[PDB]
């Protein structure tokens, strides 16, 4: 109707949201350095099920507990006090911490060759590199321990069973212990974690231009709609 | 009177008029509208139930086809019925209140209401037969459906405005609509599609909307790489802007 | 207040001609030639192997290979040589991520899965530098596909040494000999079908092609802004 | 673990509590409702919530 004048429409549709967005993106947003590593799991002398474990162990909660107890991620992500959106507020719930960690660490699996890439965000490039290295090391240790547990459970039966019977018992014990001690599988590192120089997040001008286009289009649509409505007299 | 109240008056008038002409008077068209989705299910499920069970054993075929079909039927109707809106009401285009925008809005409202009713009926039937019929994420599904509404109505208005003359061109609309049933992920999951056909397949906004709706419907549904809401949302916004501008240019030329 | 100014001629000269004259005078004069050296390789196991080729396809664009190459060959100094073509030169003092983006755009890797081959095309402002860069890429790639299995061989040899330390004895000695054989053997060899060539005429500054796309994009921009201006003029009646 | 004893504790909620003395089949249905098992096709991991 007559209340929605053009000046009010453009002030409330393209001017004010862009002003708020540019203020936030230039004076409040915090840089987020990203470190990327590319890995695969190989069996030392099919393998899709081996690397499919890592796609859900990286986002698992136990790995998050290990990481925090190691590198203290909880107070690192709360350091930037200027940005209220991408910081981790103190005293938040454990589930929110897990969701935030899952948002920070991004895992892509390319299935044409089973290549797994991990991109880790942080507020200091050295911290991001250290977090990526810790994730790789813990994943390798876990994929080792997965077979280690089965081999030692086999060995427990062999030691519980214990002169042909004695000979086969000691042979089985030797096989079980060489299974429980060996290095069953190793994680091949196609691209080791890198130390970034600048932060690629957030790319401020991209969202500024995109959102400017969005508000321009939205204001145009609303103005044309109200013009067509006011056509009837 | 204010423009807003006369707007409700004229849209209610054309809405009941359009219900009259589309339903056939004796309310016979509801049987047709109810019978197309179930006939599609009966044809569709008899050749690819085993193939789908080999592909995605965790998802039932009929609910997958409901979520793939009914939004697509709604989009197809929103395009087709709104494209031919001007010619149907041509004889009554001089009352100083019957501008073409009211006609296309009335047709859009009618189609949205009818297909929403069909959606509710199909979901109730699916629940009645012991299938899974509650979306785990409801309002994201509603938002994706709203994006689909905006895109479909915008495309319909754009085609109605552009092709007021040369109605022969309307053919290369509906003839082009038939491949969109196959190429988009409606009847068979795009998981089985080879990746070497994948890039061009990503150019379809309807495929993105259908996949996102299915992901928001079922629990633990995987999305392909490159599927996003930003591309179809921008497509819908740009098409709506273009259609509104083109209607504003040729507003006075749609009267005879 | 404005629609009386932007008529057809003003808008046409603003968005269809002046940017186009700028683009032509940049491409035909200011642009610098870029020579292209092309090689075709694949990996076959000595004595399928698609996975090795995909590891290589990832490794060509990897950051570590870029660090090794720039150190060996001083890529940063070479790519900053032509001051005539900035829109395609590597400005000094740029970040490492932009350096990675520039290197990724300057090297093209093509998979061919029907027949199983990798094509590497390298662009450089001099042909000899492009050929040397291609050769360095090939030799570092062969060294990488060697070390990838050498690491696992040494990793098994560590357990072999642990087993000899535990102790039967001749079995442990044979296992350690096999482990050091594996750690020393040339397991995988990169065979080359087309070795890198020395180009003569630059190829990638296909100026007519970019001008052809610029034609249609400027026409689209002109049409859209003309429609917007007509909408505003209709609103001002 | 006395599941039936535990699930009857919240008296404020009238729909998500387990009433006393209900049918055994209804108990089985309620237990199936509480325990959610999802099987993933690509890798075969089974998640229990
Ligand atoms: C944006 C352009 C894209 C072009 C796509 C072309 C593909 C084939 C289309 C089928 C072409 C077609 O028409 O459908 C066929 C059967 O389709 C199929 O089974 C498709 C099988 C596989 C396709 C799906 C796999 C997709 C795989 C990846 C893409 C019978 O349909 P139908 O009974 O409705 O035929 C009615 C006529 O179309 C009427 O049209 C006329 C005419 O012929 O009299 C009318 C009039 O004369 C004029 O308006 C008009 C003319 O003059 C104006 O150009 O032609």
């Amino acid at each position: 109707v007559s209340r929605l004048t053009a000046k009010r429409l453009q002030w409330a549709l393209v001017y004010l949201p862009m002003l708020v967005a540019t203020v936030y993106f230039l004076v409040f947003s915090a840089d987020r350095y990203v470190s990327e590593s590319v890995i695969t799991v190989r069996q030392t002398s099919a393998s899709r099920e081996d690397t499919c474990y890592l796609q859900t162990y990286i986002h698992s909660m136990g790995l998050l507990q290990k990481l925090d107890q190691q590198l203290k991620l909880r107070e690192h992500f709360g350091t930037p006090l200027r940005d209220p959106l991408f910081r981790l507020w103190g005293g938040t719930s454990q589930e929110w911490f897990l969701e935030y960690y899952r948002s920070r660490v991004e895992v892509l699996m390319d299935d044409i060759c089973g290549l797994l890439t991990v991109r880790v965000q942080g507020f200091e490039p050295e911290f991001a590199q250290a977090l990526n290295r810790a994730i790789l090391e813990e994943s390798e240790r876990f994929v080792n321990e997965l077979s280690h547990r089965m081999a030692r459970e086999q060995g427990q039966f062999a030691e519980a069973e214990l002169e042909d019977a004695y000979k086969l018992a000691l042979a089985a014990v030797e096989s079980a212990r060489i299974e429980a001690t060996r290095k069953l599988k190793s994680l091949v590192v196609v691209e080791p974690p890198v130390l970034p120089e600048i932060a690629e997040y957030p790319r401020r001008w991209y969202n500024l231009a995109t959102l400017l286009v969005v508000c321009c289009l939205i204001y145009g649509v609303v103005s044309l709609v109200v013009a067509t409505i006011r056509d009837h007299q | 009177r204010s423009p807003w109240q006369i707007q409700q008056a004229v849209l209610f008038a054309l809405f009941l008029r359009e219900l009259k002409t589309r339903l056939g008077g004796r309310w016979l068209g509801v049987f047709w509208v109810l019978l197309e989705p179930v006939a599609h299910i009966a044809v569709m499920t008899t050749l690819f139930s085993l193939a789908h069970r080999a592909a995605m054993p965790s998802i039932e075929y009929p609910v997958f086809l409901i979520t793939g079909l009914i939004p697509f039927f709604m989009f197809r109707g929103l395009v087709t019925r709104l494209m031919e809106a001007i010619d149907s009401n041509r004889g009554l285009f001089a009352y100083r209140q019957v501008k073409p925008i009211d006609t296309v809005i009335a047709r859009a409202m009618l189609e949205i209401s009818l297909q929403s009713i069909v959606y509710l009926i199909a979901l109730g039937t699916l629940g009645w037969l012991g299938f899974h019929f509650l979306p785990v994420r409801a309002l994201e599904l509603a938002g994706v459906s709203a994006v689909l509404i905006m895109l479909g109505a915008s495309l319909g208005l754009f085609f109605a405005v552009v092709t007021n003359e040369i109605p022969q061109a309307r053919a290369i609309v509906r003839i082009s609509l038939l491949p969109l049933y196959f190429v988009s992920g409606v009847i068979f999951p795009v998981h089985t599609i080879p990746p070497q056909y994948l890039p061009l397949l990503q150019l379809n906004p309807v495929l993105h909307l259908i996949e996102l709706s299915r992901a928001s419907f079922f629990p633990q549904y995987r999305v392909l790489q490159g599927i996003n809401l930003a591309y179809p949302a921008g497509f819908a916004l740009l098409s709506l802007f273009l259609a509104l501008m083109l209607y504003r240019l040729r507003r006075h030329q749609l009267a005879s």
